[PDB]
RNA sequence: AAAAUAAAGUAUGAAUUAAUAUCAAAAUUUUAAUAAAAAUUAAAAAAUUA
RNA sequence: UAUUUAAUUUUUAUAAUUAAUAAGAAAGAAGAAUAUAAUUUA
């Protein structure tokens, strides 16, 4: 999925878009025209502190 | 000298004291007159589907101590010929 | 390795078992099915 | 088949939504009668706290 | 000179944290009560006089 | 033979409960570490150590007295008041002292565990005060003061015992 | 494929169960969980169910069916009813190996003509000299083998006391099998060569011309009962003399080597029937062979 | 520039602004003995403290054990402690050696061999 | 990686990675359900899960168990509420069956205990409900919908009243399902809390309970419901029902999507 | 290469394994317990007023919820419903001395009579009483009462009826007419044919019997008793988000919301537009799941009374 | 890669080399240019041979 | 030659509870040497 820089460069271009929750990361998911979805961009779900600030 | 097996090297001898220390239980409920083997509740669901939906089975073993008793006692009976005289097909 | 099952040899026993009469053996085995 | 006890419709010839809610019987979940007795919901069925 | 005053340091307290404090606040009150015992000195008592101190 | 296939035996005749326990406080049983020490300056370690790679694997943790230590001291553990242990009444006074010695003498400390200590000097007493008033020779002295003797070597004095000699 | 399939236990329960799912209240079983005596620790929002059509109708339909359709579902009775201890489970048990010596080459054929190049390895006295259970611990079992009776004076001295105390005849070498506890047999057992089938696969542990090699695969070629030999369709590298740890080869690739379609195992060992005298029995007539590869 | 390794004063219970108070002191201290330190006041305006000795002290420690010890009965750690306390109130000196050297010295008062060769509290031409 | 004993059962020790080398733990980590678990309290594993059934963590999950002592084996238990000898009636439930037919959501082993008598019925009743969101009233197997209100009852705002005849002007409204002949409002004179009432092909009547605060919709999709249930109830007694126009519950539709350019 | 620490496989496979809703090894350490007590305004009360028993469930004691009342009674804020929450609360005192603990119950009935008509609570609530205090006269006597006042029995009078028929001795046949007219009426409604249901009404109340008896679970006295929950975050839930333990300013929002009309949300209802799905919410940890919950001034007592009797134990309040 | 010859050995006894403490193993960062320099974390047994 | 690896420290009755990726009386020939643990032998 396209990742945008932060939330604000986040939008719904379907009627079928909806906001989803991506553990703590915010997204966009669109269950028709998949090439719709967006990931705000941010950590790894799973990171340790040393390998990932 | 690493962290892990040193650690391991002290505490090997601390487990085989607890686990010892488990046992004694079995000891006190010997002594008093009453010998059992502590049993172990058959366990009924190890059959599953996972989210995959495919067979997952789970494979549980019960050792009867008094039967191992008896098999380091005596010889099994006669091994039955549809055995040896016949090969095993490959 | 330096274990005893593994260095200990049965050479000398060997005279127990007769090997050139078992070899002979399936040799008439072998003449007998027609090999 | 593959598939599991419950939700298997008869043994004669999901990863989205993980947890349920149990199922009262469907003729007792329609309005479920409101009984007290000291303070637990009592039924022909089930027992609750409220 | 400042392994030793930390090893005499230590020592005062623990010797406090028996009776259910710490240096942290017996050296604010021993200045307060301008008792004026080096904290030698408070070493020499908390082991050789544990009444005293 | 003592444990499992015969568990009565050791409670019947506290005569070879004593002389088990005894002989094996005279080899060291709880100390395999100095079966293996040849100079007490650097006390091996055979018995204690393992490695991954196989060092001392035949060495290695051996139970050895295990079952029949903890198994003999579950002879004494009964103290419910539902009933007193039943070897115990059946000991000669002497004999309990010895029994007592034996336990001080197994452990690698030198000093016998609580609830033994406490049961058998316990059931010591009450025997001396029953037959303290009845007949009695200058040697049930010798045999209570090695008692008082044994109770200050495990480290409890007996207060009783020690008012009761001076 | 190498991977069985991946199960969590947060995903056994009730809903995702084959059989019926069965709650323990450990005096009985009930498919109702057990409501709690003191009901002043209920939970909010938490029913009790001491009736339910839903779940006790499945189980009433599943029940009734078993015992209609017996012949349907006698797969189904592995749940209700588990095999006993001993009498070899396929998936449970190992048995102990046995100590052979690499004795000769040789040279034979099949049914069609092509030329095999067996090794003959020989088990002159096989014995149960040891038992060795560490504490007590599962799967920790181990029955040490025996192997070539031996004169007194063979050995250092501290050997002949190991066999002195066991009572067992002396024996040149031993070697340990690790074993499930209904695989023993009693100190001091004449173990054969029937031991093995003959159209097995066996785990060969000997010592290369110098550490010791592991050869898994291996299936067995011929037996003779009568010489107490063993053939096999290979070439090692070994010294001949060199003793041989052979081993049951467990499983290949997902498969069991013990199993109704290939075969069972004289399980803790084979026993000869009393009625036979290997004495008046020659060396032909107790050959072994294996079926065409 | 090394690291330092010299030994911390120990982390203390956070205090909640009401210590910012005069006449309320941040040392917290109310103990079991507490109340058998009495204070007097010199003329100096130094003060006078009078308390119980070492051994009254130790003594109430000892009747606290033992007295926590009663129902269950003592273990071998309690009566070691018990013993030394005891020792240790009537010292009179200053105890240089092991204290398990005397028992390691007199273990063949436990352990008793046979006969032949067994020891007794005299031995040489008996 | 694996030495000592090596059970012949293909792969236990693979999903941990291929060894045996540490098991002596009787703690692991644990999502919720899983064996440590066992002592906090989950809506869902406190019904559907036995809590002496909890095992070992993550990755390491057991695929091979193996303890000693004694098997205990307990007896299955025993269905409730069924006296013996009864000879029950047996139902064949298929997925050749689609699930718009009321065979799929009932009984599969009926007994004459579980047969209702009260109201006509020869087979018990269902135990499973379908679930869906009812927009429309419309006439199912009701002959009659009869909505009562005393006009002399009266306030300003939002009140039950306002609700009911709105669910009036709901079924009477242009785009309703329902026929707007079957529909009968009623101006009663005395102090009448505002009643809706259906009467069904049975000739027996239901009322929706009017809750205080209730609003329009609940009350449509209370009669849906009630509506099903009865129907199931009716097809209990041997009356023959006819289909229905409309599909609330849709069962033979897909989710469709409109196109892209 | 140890495979018991650097297993060989994927990260790629392996990291659906890192736990991202982890459970057993707990984030809250008991430091902070207490704390978020407080900051959920909670209030540690004495062991007379109430309790969090072994539930973690706040129960009030009765002879606390009595006197409750007896301040309370003409508060405007009072409801109908909370008379009968009282005598609810009274029973178990109600049961063990039916003599003096029965007036009390007649307070709050003339009370509530001369505040509120006549109502079904109220009757359903009495009536309940005197069926655990054992006097059947006293419950058909109110039976009479509520159909000549033109109250219509519900389902729970007549499930009152069938508990006092019981619990009095006397024969079944009486509980079962009752039961069976009820059922006439339309007030219980019952799926199975009327034998076996009246089976199940039977075997659901023998396992609940009453406060005197030696077997049901209201004959069972033992409640772990706390000030305070020994978990504070405890879930009647699924999700963190559905914790048992929440504010009082939030406990008040959903009273609201609850009592406000429906215009948004089905209710009364089986369908819920709205689907449970917490695993579809935010998952990641508030600064206050580091730092621990925030700090808010601890309930305080100003002036209490001097605690005379602090040596006594008060007992345990079944009474 | 077969064949021939040469390596434990008794005796004799040099040469390059040599700032060193009983030694300096592994990793990470920094420091005016490999940094066997620092600092941190760590875990290098002896002998003999290639 | 320092480090670093690989091997060895000359039969260990036996090997794996963990690290990382294992050790019983002693040195000539290991062979009385032409593959027999004596091919009968003065
Ligand atoms: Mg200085
Ligand atoms: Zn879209």
């Amino acid at each position: 999925p396209q990742m945008v820089m932060s939330r604000d460069e986040l939008k719904l271009r379907c009627e079928y878009c909806r906001f989803e929750w991506i553990h703590d990361t915010l997204c966009v998911r669109c269950p028709a025209q998949p090439s719709h979805d967006q990931r705000e961009m941010w950590l790894h779900s799973t990171w340790m502190w040393g390998k990932q600030q | 000298d690493s962290f892990k097996e040193h650690y391991h090297r002290v505490h090997l001898p601390r487990r085989l004291a607890l686990q010892r220390y488990a046992r004694q239980q079995s000891l006190r409920n010997a002594a008093k007159g009453n010998v059992k083997a502590e049993e172990v509740p058959y366990k009924y669901n190890r059959w599953w589907v996972n989210e995959e939906h495919e067979f997952v089975h789970q494979y549980a073993f019960v050792e009867d101590p008094e039967v191992t008793k008896a098999k380091r006692e005596t010889l099994p009976p006669v091994t039955r010929e549809n055995i040896w005289k016949e090969p095993q097909q490959t | 390795t330096n274990r005893h099952f593994f260095v200990a040899r049965a050479n000398a026993f060997f005279s127990r078992l007769p090997i050139a009469r078992v070899q002979r053996s399936l040799a008439m085995e072998a003449v007998r099915e027609g090999r | 088949e593959a598939i599991s006890h419950a939700r298997r419709v008869s043994w004669a010839p999901f990863a989205q939504e993980p947890y349920f809610e149990e199922e009262i019987e469907a003729h007792r979940k329609h309005h479920r009668p409101d009984v007290y007795i000291y303070k637990y919901n009592v039924s022909p069925t089930h027992f609750s706290l409220r | 000179a400042h392994w030793e005053r930390a090893i005499v340091r230590k020592n005062v307290d623990s010797a406090a944290r028996e009776h259910g404090t710490g240096w942290q606040h017996l050296r604010n009150e021993l200045g307060r009560q301008n008792v004026m015992l080096l904290p030698r000195s408070q070493q020499l008592l908390a082991q050789y006089e544990p009444l005293a101190f | 033979a003592l444990v499992r296939e015969q568990p009565w035996r050791l409670s019947a005749s506290p005569a070879l409960f004593i002389q088990v326990l005894q002989f094996m406080a005279l080899i060291k049983v709880f100390e395999p570490n100095k079966w293996f020490t040849f100079s007490d300056h650097a006390p091996s370690n055979r018995a204690d150590y393992r490695h991954a790679i196989g060092v001392n694997h035949s060495t290695a943790f051996w139970g050895t007295g295990e079952e029949l230590y903890d198994f003999m001291v579950e002879l004494l553990r009964v103290e419910d008041d539902g009933r007193i242990p039943t070897m115990l009444d059946l000991c000669t006074r002497e004999q309990m002292v010895d029994l007592l010695s034996g336990f001080c003498g197994v452990m690698p400390c030198g000093k016998a565990v609580g609830d033994v200590f406490k049961t058998i000097t316990d059931a010591f007493l009450r025997r001396v005060r029953n037959d303290i008033s009845g007949p009695w020779s200058a040697h049930d002295w010798a045999i209570v003061e090695r008692m008082y003797l044994v109770t200050v070597l495990c480290d409890a004095g007996n207060n009783e015992i020690l008012q009761l000699l001076l | 494929r190498c991977y069985p399939s991946l199960m969590r236990e947060k995903d056994r329960d009730m809903y995702h169960c084959y059989y019926p799912y069965l709650f323990d209240h450990g005096d009985k079983m009930s498919l109702y969980p057990k409501i709690p005596e003191n009901p002043r620790e209920w939970q909010p929002e938490q029913l009790q169910t001491t009736y339910d059509a839903i779940r006790e109708d499945k189980y009433d339909a599943f029940i009734r069916l078993r015992e209609k359709f017996p012949e349907l579902y006698q797969d189904t009775r592995a749940w209700d009813n588990p095999p006993p201890f001993g009498e070899f489970n396929m998936f449970y048990s190992v048995r102990f190996g046995m100590v052979g010596v690499k004795a000769f080459t040789c040279k034979d054929y099949d049914e069609l003509g092509n030329q095999f190049d067996c090794t003959a390895f020989w088990f002159p006295d096989n014995q149960v000299v040891k038992h060795s259970t560490r504490n007590g611990e599962v799967g920790t079992d181990k029955v040490y083998v025996g192997a070539m009776n031996v004169p007194v004076e063979f050995h250092k001295p501290h050997v002949a006391a190991f066999y002195k105390a066991a009572g067992v005849p002396v024996k040149h070498v031993c070697a340990g099998f690790p074993i499930t506890p209904d695989a023993y047999a009693p100190v001091g057992t004449k173990l054969d060569v029937r031991h093995f089938k003959p159209g097995q696969e066996v785990t060969i542990t000997f010592q290369n011309t110098a550490a010791a090699e592991t050869y898994q695969g291996v299936p067995v070629w011929r037996i003779d009962y009568k010489n107490s030999l063993i053939y096999l369709p290979t070439l090692l590298d070994a010294d001949v003399g060199t003793y041989v740890r052979f081993s049951d080869t467990i499983n290949t690739k997902g498969l069991t080597l013990w199993n109704e379609h290939r075969g069972l195992p004289a399980f803790p060992t084979f026993i000869p029937p009393e009625d036979e005298d290997l004495s008046k029995l020659a060396t032909d007539e107790c050959q072994l062979k294996s079926p065409p590869l | 520039p090394k690291k330092d390794r010299r030994f911390r004063v120990q982390p203390l219970p956070s205090l909640h602004a009401n210590s910012l108070a005069d006449d309320t002191p941040l040392v917290t201290t109310t103990r079991t003995l507490s109340p058998n330190f009495r204070a007097f006041a010199l003329q100096d305006g130094g003060v006078f403290f009078t308390h119980p000795s070492h051994e009254q002290v130790m003594r109430v420690g000892q009747n606290i054990l033992a007295e926590e010890t009663k129902a269950t009965g003592m273990t071998s750690m309690d009566t070691y402690v018990n013993s030394r306390i005891q020792s240790i109130i009537a010292e009179n000196t200053v105890e240089n050696v092991a204290l398990s050297h005397w028992r390691r010295r007199h273990m063949w008062n436990l352990v008793r061999t046979h006969g032949k060769l067994q020891r007794h509290w005299g031995v040489s031409d008996a | 990686n694996l030495k000592g004993l090596v059970y012949p059962l293909p792969y236990y020790a693979m999903w941990r990675g291929n060894h045996n080398k540490y098991t002596y733990n009787k703690s692991t980590v644990c999502l919720w359900g899983e064996g440590d678990t066992r002592s906090m309290y989950h809506q869902h594993y406190a019904h559907a899960k036995c809590p002496t059934d909890y095992g070992r963590g993550g990755r390491e999950f057991e695929y091979l168990t193996v303890k000693r002592g004694k098997m205990l084996q307990k007896p299955l238990p025993r269905v409730q509420y069924v006296a013996e000898g009864s000879k029950p009636v047996w139902l064949f439930k298929s997925w050749h069956t689609p699930l718009s037919s009321p065979s799929m959501w009932e009984r599969e082993v009926q007994y004459a205990e579980h047969t209702p008598e009260h109201i006509g019925a020869k087979r018990p009743l269902a135990v499973v409900a379908p679930r869906t969101m009812h927009r429309y009233l419309f006439l199912m197997h009701m002959e009659k919908v009869t909505i009562t209100v005393s006009p002399l009852l009266f306030g300003y705002g939002h009140t039950i009243q306002k609700a009911v005849l709105d669910f009036y002007r709901r079924a009477i409204s242009a785009r309703s399902p329902f026929p707007k002949d079957k529909v009968f409002l009623f101006y009663a004179i005395d102090h009448i809390t505002p009643r809706i009432e259906v009467t069904w092909l049975d000739g027996t009547s239901y009322v929706p309970p009017v809750l205080e605060g209730a609003s329009s919709q609940d009350l449509i999709q209370m009669v849906m419901e009630e509506a099903w249930l009865a129907a199931d109830r009716m097809a209990a007694e041997g009356r023959v029902l006819n289909p229905l126009a409309i599909d609330d519950y849709k069962w033979d539709q897909l989710v469709v999507f409109k196109k892209v350019r | 290469k140890n495979l018991a620490w650097r297993p060989k496989m994927s990260e790629r496979t392996l990291e659906q394994f890192v736990p991202l809703h982890l459970a057993f090894p707990r984030r809250h350490p008991n430091s902070w317990q207490e704390r978020q007590f407080h900051l959920l305004g909670y209030v540690k009360w004495p062991k007379e007023i109430g309790f969090y028993n072994a539930g973690d469930n706040f129960e009030l004691t009765p002879q606390a919820a009595y006197r409750i009342y007896k301040q309370n009674c003409d508060e405007t804020f009072w409801t109908r419903l909370h008379n009968e929450k009282t005598i609810i609360h009274l029973l178990p005192l109600v049961e063990q001395d039916p003599g003096t603990n029965m007036v009390l119950v007649d307070d709050i009935f003339r009370h509530h009579l001369k505040r509120f008509g006549a109502d079904h609570y109220i009757y359903n609530a009495v009536m309940q009483a005197a069926a655990f205090a054992k006097d059947f006269p006293r419950c058909e006597q109110l039976l009479a009462e509520m159909r000549g006042l033109g109250l219509e029995p519900n389902a729970q009078s007549y499930v009152n009826m069938m508990l006092g028929a019981r619990l009095t001795g006397k024969p079944r046949d009486q509980a079962e007419a009752f039961f069976r007219e009820g059922i006439k009426t339309g007030a219980i409604s019952a799926v199975m044919r009327l034998d076996t249901e009246f089976q199940m009404w039977m075997n659901q109340l023998e396992r609940l019997g009453s406060f005197k008896a030696k077997v049901g679970y209201l004959s069972v006295n033992e409640e772990g008793a706390s000030p305070m929950p020994r978990d504070m975050w405890a879930l009647w839930g699924w999700h963190r988000t559905e914790a048992k333990f929440i504010s009082r300013k939030q406990m008040i929002s959903e009273q609201v919301q609850n009592r406000v009309r429906s215009g948004k949300e089905l209710v009364g209802t089986v369908y819920q537009k709205a689907r449970r799905q917490p695993w579809a919410k935010y998952n990641g940890m508030f600064p206050y799941d580091y730092n621990g919950p925030a700090r808010r001034p601890a309930a305080s007592f100003v002036d209490a009374p001097t605690p005379t009797h602090n040596a006594e134990v008060c007992g345990t309040a079944y009474a």
